[PDB]
């Protein structure tokens, strides 16, 4: 009985993984360097604290 | 009777499978080439947000005080900036002959 | 997931921009918070003294 | 999951409050470069102002 | 598929107990930032303004 | 075989995940939401190049 919800399921997945991979390599790149600025701030936690 | 009809309405999606078996692949394999972006993000964005999350209060405090100041100076620089203008213009010739 | 692929899209592009212009100045950040810290003293200082 | 779900609501609550005042987000960084470098050439170009 | 994920979940499982904290960390942070989203985004204006 | 040697830690991943979507699918359109204003709160910062 749920199968027409499989079905909805099935090409939402294959629709979320196609806009997934479209958008991903922006993603990785701001992560790498927000990376970056995290280690940036966590090496000045205090003089944030204080700022 | 009912794996007949589990069958064929699995084979009826057999396409969409493919289609998301490709795309899964495709998302999988841009996230496995960037998987070491992924130990860069998980060595280091944990205690960020774990310290953010301990001084969330103190940070609110700070942007609130900050637009108490500034709403009073917005007020205060758009409530005189035509007429400090006008005045700074009229009163040059005092000062000079002065 | 599926029907906003194009703001999730787009966030990801912007935050890969705003993430590569943060990182591009990780001394201009350092700069700019260790020199917030005591410059919002010293101006407390000075508008307490003419409080 | 609890804290996932609560994560996602209260992000959609705060970034719909945020950026209901659009025009003075999307103009934030430009209006702090810009009295940044008024006030960079203010104190610049009125180096008398100490002995005044 | 089998590889990559593979590879990405034991990834993830290194870290297991910093991927366990930082959901509740950041739960803990947004429920605090929503609880005044409306005096920050007053005060963000502000400053903009 | 191989399900069945795999077979607890499969039916451990089902309930876990029927727990996270049972707890998350209530805000389809909020999580729609959350994802536009996510968009134009990036928007904000990116209107030019620097």
């Amino acid at each position: 009985p749920r199968m027409p919800q499989i079905r909805r399921d099935i090409t939402g997945l294959a629709n979320l993984g196609e806009v997934y991979a479209d958008a991903s390599p922006d993603l990785f790149d701001g992560l790498d360097n927000a990376v970056t600025t995290a280690r940036t701030l966590n090496e000045q936690r205090g003089n944030l604290d204080q700022a | 009777n009912q794996l007949d009809t589990f069958t064929d309405e699995l084979n009826q999606q057999r396409e969409e499978i493919t289609r998301a078996i490709d795309s899964t692949n495709r998302l999988l394999n841009i996230v496995s080439q960037r998987n070491d972006t992924l130990d860069r993000v998980l060595t280091e964005f944990p205690p960020l947000i774990q310290h953010f999350a301990e001084t969330r209060d103190l940070f609110a405090d700070a942007v609130t005080a900050l637009g108490r100041l500034s709403a009073a100076a917005d007020e205060t620089l758009s409530g005189s900036n035509a007429n400090l203008h006008t005045n700074l213009q009229n009163l040059q010739r005092p000062l000079k002959q002065l | 997931q599926v029907n906003s692929g194009d703001a999730i899209q787009r966030w990801a592009a912007n935050l890969n921009t705003l993430a590569a212009q943060s990182a591009q100045n990780d001394e201009a950040l350092r700069s700019g918070l260790q020199q917030a810290a005591p410059t919002a003293d010293q101006l407390n200082a000075v508008f307490s003294d003419v409080r | 999951s609890t804290q996932v779900n609560q994560l996602l609501v209260n992000a959609q609550t705060l970034l719909a409050a945020v950026n209901e005042r659009g025009r003075s987000v999307s103009l934030l960084l430009e209006r702090v470069s810009s009295v940044s470098r008024q006030v960079e050439g203010f104190v610049d170009e009125n180096p008398n102002l100490n002995h005044v | 598929v089998i590889k990559n994920l593979n590879t990405v979940l034991d990834t993830t499982v290194r870290h297991q107990k910093q991927f366990d904290e930082t959901l509740v960390n950041f739960e803990t942070l947004i429920t605090g930032l929503k609880n005044r989203a409306d005096p920050i985004a007053t005060s963000v204006a502000d400053i903009s303004d | 075989t191989a399900l069945n040697e795999g077979r607890g830690d499969f039916f451990a991943v089902v309930k876990s995940l029927a727990l996270f979507v049972n707890a998350l699918h209530r805000s389809d359109q909020q999580f729609v939401a959350l994802n536009n204003d996510l968009a134009q709160f990036t928007n904000s910062f990116t209107n030019t190049d620097q």
